[PDB]
DNA sequence: TTGTATTTATTGCAATTTTCGTGCCAATTTCTGG
DNA sequence: CCAGAAATTGGCACGAAAATTGCAATAAATACAA
C-alpha cells in the first residue's frame, strides 16, 4: 500500500530544430496583480489619511 | 563571470529549484562538481569519474 | 447474421414468453462465435526519488 | 530665471563555515615454503 | 595441508578551495510653483 511523490518542476528544457531551449514552468510561476477597484479612489477630494494610506 | 553577478547570488538563486529535462528531474545545484586531474591538461569531473567506477 | 432452419411450435415450456430453444449442432458449428479484444496499459513515470 | 517632493533604479561584499582531494597507519584478507 | 608471511580499507588528519550568510533602506533623474 502506497504511491510515489513527485516534484513539480521549475524550469523547463527541451530540444527543438536541434537546440536546447529554456523556460519557465508556467504552471508554478507566482504572479500578483494590482487591485484597480481601491487603486482608483486615489482622488485628492477624499480624506487626507486614506488618501495617504 | 558568465551572468556578471556576484557568487551568492547565484548560491541563493540555485537553492531548492528544479530542473524537468528530457531524460529526467534534477537539482539546479546538482551541476556542480569538484574535478580531477587528467594527464594532458584536461579535466574530469567527480560526477563523471563516479559514474565510469 | 446468419440464416437459420426455424419451426413454429411449442416445445415443452422451454419457448415460454420470449424463450428461445437452439440446437447443438449451431454451437458445434461455431455460426454465433464472435472475437473480442481488450487493451490494457502500463503507464512508466518520473518520481522525486 | 531655480529650489523642492516624487518616481524609479539599486541583485554586491566579507567573514565564515563546509567541503574537496589525498597521505599515514592499524585492523582485516591473500601469497608461499616444510 | 597448514602455518608464517604479504595486500586491503576506512578512520583521521592536513591544507586549500568553495558555498553560505549577515549586512534591510539608499541615490539619481524628473516635474512644478515664485
Amino acid at each position: 500500500t502506497g504511491e510515489p511523490e513527485y516534484v513539480i518542476p521549475d524550469v523547463l528544457v527541451r530540444k527543438h530544430n536541434g537546440h536546447w531551449t529554456v523556460e519557465l514552468n508556467s504552471d508554478s510561476i507566482p504572479r500578483l496583480q494590482i487591485n484597480q477597484h481601491y487603486a482608483s479612489m486615489c482622488n485628492n477630494a477624499r480624506n487626507d489619511g486614506d488618501s495617504q494610506f | 563571470q558568465a551572468v556578471e553577478m556576484h557568487e551568492s547570488t547565484i548560491s541563493r538563486v540555485t537553492t531548492q529549484k528544479y530542473l524537468h529535462s528530457p531524460r529526467g528531474i534534477f537539482e539546479l545545484k546538482y551541476f556542480f562538481s569538484s574535478h580531477v586531474n587528467t594527464e594532458g591538461g584536461g579535466e574530469a569531473s567527480s560526477t563523471a569519474i563516479r559514474a565510469l567506477v | 447474421g446468419q440464416n437459420m432452419r426455424v419451426a413454429f411450435m411449442p416445445w415443452n415450456g422451454y419457448n415460454f414468453e420470449d424463450s428461445i430453444l437452439v440446437s447443438e449442432r449451431v454451437v458445434q458449428e461455431d455460426r454465433f462465435t464472435t472475437i473480442h479484444i481488450q487493451e490494457l496499459a502500463c503507464v512508466s513515470r518520473d518520481t522525486k526519488l
